[PDB]
């Protein structure tokens, strides 16, 4: 937490830096909350970044009304 | 007869700084003493600990449920036209990387060693996502779109929605949409106006922030006071005292950092009880007044409230409530019933209103002349029992229309 | 478990610790234990006091949910679950409550096209109630919510102004009622 891990697999994120999961580039629903962004799930231990749902605009124009 | 639409700020803090605090290091710096006779206290720091990760998750829960009440992100389309409303220093500029509107842009340019800064768990990147899907679910969506899935809604039929539903007829929006639209623009240009002009008007974040760090400066400055011992330094009594002599003072020293550390902590944790209770009632306020349309007054904003817009700020959350201001007063004659042909005639929704002889219906809110007729009225009684009733005749429809 | 601690002091024991040490250090280490459980007293009543004060604010909640959501119907959006709230059923629980509630969630989205008025023999159109929709070349009215078609009729809509200045009016043909039982 906090501290630059210069001094003391290796991972460096805004609080510091993570040891023991590898960093991935895809997202995963968060569980294990770590800070700025950052979460990890066990499926091996990996972290990845905060994932929002999925992306999903609706369809909008000048006339068009959804009625269920 | 004549209204505008006015539009104000409320700021309402949302989450303080989060803050952990060892107990030994804070204590002495890497002394064994404190090693071997803080335990003789029983685990008094422990539940201290434990109270601040307490603290910790709490904020983190109450950030993360204050604006977190989406299940799916929105995001608007390409097209900007919303007809005739200019939603550009409100909807987020892609131009800066950090995907900003310039008045949340303002507002963070306005706002300004053994311890420990967890940083928040939610940083501003996700908050201005959280805002900006939230503006464009309120505005693509309309006032429907918490309750199940996503739908589709233009915005004129849903002002139309909310002026039906704030007590006044849907026709008078398109009478003068264009000087809705117009007033619109130039109260958004006003309160960016006031934003940038007023600077006490970010004070509750401001007063938050310096009593963080004015509650830490004073723990670091009575932190190195002597406590009626003989030195003041940490570690300066291990050499010059000898340790069966520096006992006394030792335990003097770290039962007055206990009681010191104690004292703060309580403070942090009744202020922390304050700013979940003010956070929880802005929860409220978003859930009530951004997802969908209120009908009760004077809760948000200064007026009939429509609806309003959340917008990312540090540490809390700024709403732009949009409200109807009528003005253009006129005085008029009334009365509470009308006797035809012998029977009580009553208003379905309106009043009767005459300027001089002629007698007229109209809404509540609004002033437009309508011919009184069977439609909007109903026979329940007799005019003996009514006080301050007129006389005047009543135009039946389908009256000479079926003679022919 | 604060009361096994020495507290700093010889021993944690009360009786036996005066029979060993003499009444002039005893008073001593009296005072210190005495000081020392009074703090943590001090500790564990601020803990109860600021647990009541929470507790209280969060039972006031539950209270003016027990007052809003379970006498009558709510119309306020998503305090009484998510979604629209109809009634909710509260029972029993041990130093708590419980809350069902009763919600309405729609699904089964169909696209379809509107109108914001209809101009019509020099003269606007307005629903009184419902909603202009339509699929195709033939136009209807429904409600806000389980879309259910209708011929546009003279009691379900009204007359506003002529049809000059609201932007996005599209014609339609009115059937109006009465029309045809004019001759019996
Ligand atoms: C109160 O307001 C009402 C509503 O405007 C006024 O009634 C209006 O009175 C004028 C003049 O008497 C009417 O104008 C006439 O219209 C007929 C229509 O064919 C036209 O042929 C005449 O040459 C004349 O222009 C007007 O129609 C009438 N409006 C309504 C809705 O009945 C009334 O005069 C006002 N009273 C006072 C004291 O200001
Ligand atoms: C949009 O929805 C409306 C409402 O359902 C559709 O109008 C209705 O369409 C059906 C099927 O074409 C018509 O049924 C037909 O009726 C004739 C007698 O007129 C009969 O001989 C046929 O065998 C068939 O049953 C129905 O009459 C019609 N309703 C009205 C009032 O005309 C419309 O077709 C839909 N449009 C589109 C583009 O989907
Ligand atoms: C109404 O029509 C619009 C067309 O613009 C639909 O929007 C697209 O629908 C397709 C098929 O479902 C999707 O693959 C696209 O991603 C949609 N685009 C956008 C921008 O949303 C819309 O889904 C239709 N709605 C309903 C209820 O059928
Ligand atoms: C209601 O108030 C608005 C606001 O002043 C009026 O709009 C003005 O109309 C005049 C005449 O066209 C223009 O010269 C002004 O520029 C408009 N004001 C603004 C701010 O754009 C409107 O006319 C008023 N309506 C009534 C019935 O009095
Ligand atoms: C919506 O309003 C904004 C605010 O005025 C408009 O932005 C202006 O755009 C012009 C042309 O690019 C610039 O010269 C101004 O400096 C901008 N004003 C600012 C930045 O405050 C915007 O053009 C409007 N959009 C529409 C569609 O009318
Ligand atoms: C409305 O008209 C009715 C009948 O045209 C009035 O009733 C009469 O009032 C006069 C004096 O006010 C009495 O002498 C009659 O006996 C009444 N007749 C009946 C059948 O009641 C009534 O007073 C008028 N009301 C107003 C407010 O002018
Ligand atoms: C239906 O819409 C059409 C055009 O969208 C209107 O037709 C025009 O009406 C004006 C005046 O009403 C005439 O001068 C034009 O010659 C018409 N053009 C055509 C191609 O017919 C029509 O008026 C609308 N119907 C109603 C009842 O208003
Ligand atoms: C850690 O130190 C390195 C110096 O090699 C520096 O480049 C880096 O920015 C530092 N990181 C933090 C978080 O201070
Ligand atoms: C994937 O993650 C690595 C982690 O170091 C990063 O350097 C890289 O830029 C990422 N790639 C993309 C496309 O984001
Ligand atoms: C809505 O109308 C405007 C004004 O002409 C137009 O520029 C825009 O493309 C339209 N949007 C549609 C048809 O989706
Ligand atoms: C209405 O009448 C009262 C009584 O004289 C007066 O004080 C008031 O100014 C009038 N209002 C208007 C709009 O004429």
């Amino acid at each position: 937490q906090g501290v630059n891990c210069t001094e003391v697999n290796v991972f460096q994120t805004r609080a510091g830096c993570l040891i023991g999961a590898e960093y991935v580039n895809n997202s995963y629903e968060c569980d294990i909350p770590i800070g700025a962004g950052i979460c990890a799930s066990y499926q091996s231990i990996i972290a990845y970044t905060m994932s929002l749902g999925a992306e999903n605009s609706v369809a909008y124009s000048n006339n068009s009304i959804a009625i269920p | 007869t004549n209204f505008t639409i006015s539009v104000t700020t409320e700021i309402l803090p949302v989450s303080m700084t989060k803050t952990s605090v060892d107990c030994t290091m804070y204590i002495c710096g890497d002394s064994t003493e404190c090693s071997n006779l803080l335990l003789q206290y029983g685990s008094f720091c422990t539940q201290l600990k434990r109270a601040l990760t307490g603290i910790a998750v709490e904020q983190d829960k109450n950030t993360q449920e204050v604006f977190a009440q989406v299940k799916q992100i929105y995001k608007t389309p390409p097209i900007k036209y919303f007809g005739g409303f200019n939603f550009s220093q409100i909807l987020p500029d892609p131009s800066k990387p950090s995907k900003r509107s310039p008045i949340e842009d303002l507002l963070f340019n306005k706002v300004t060693n053994g311890l420990t800064v967890l940083p928040p768990l939610l940083t501003d990147e996700m908050i201005a996502q959280y805002t900006s899907a939230l503006l464009a679910g309120t505005i693509t969506s309309g006032w429907t779109f918490g309750a199940g899935p996503a739908l589709q809604i233009p915005f004129p039929m849903q002002m139309a929605y909310r002026f039906n539903g704030i007590g006044v007829t849907q026709n008078v929006l398109y009478e003068n949409q264009k000087l809705i639209a117009n007033q619109f623009n130039s109260a958004i240009g006003k309160i960016q106006d006031s934003l940038s002009s007023t600077p006490s008007a970010l004070g509750k974040l401001q007063d938050v922030v310096n009593h963080n760090a004015q509650a830490l400066n004073t723990l670091v400055k009575q932190l190195s006071s002597k406590f009626g011992a003989i030195s003041s330094v940490l570690n300066d009594i291990l050499s010059r005292l000898d340790p069966p002599e520096a006992e006394v003072q030792i335990d003097r020293l770290i039962t007055g950092r206990l009681q010191s550390l104690q004292t703060y902590v309580t403070q942090q944790l009744i202020r922390a009880a304050e700013i979940r209770a003010s956070a929880n009632l802005a929860a409220t306020k978003m859930s009530e007044c951004v997802l969908g349309q209120s009908k009760r007054v004077d809760f948000c904003g200064k007026g009939y409230h429509l609806m309003s817009f959340p917008q990312s700020a540090p540490h809390g959350v700024v709403f732009l409530h949009v409200t109807y201001v009528p003005a253009q007063e006129k005085n008029f004659t009334t009365a509470p019933a009308i006797c035809h042909d012998g029977k009580a005639h009553f208003p379905r929704e309106g009043v009767f209103v005459s300027n001089g002889t002629h007698w007229f219906v109209t809404q509540r809110n609004f002033y437009e002349p309508q011919i009184i007729t069977t439609d909007n009225t109903f026979v329940s009684g007799n005019c003996d029992v009514v006080i301050g009733i007129v006389n005047n005749t009543v135009y039946d429809p389908l009256q000479p229309e079926l003679d022919s």
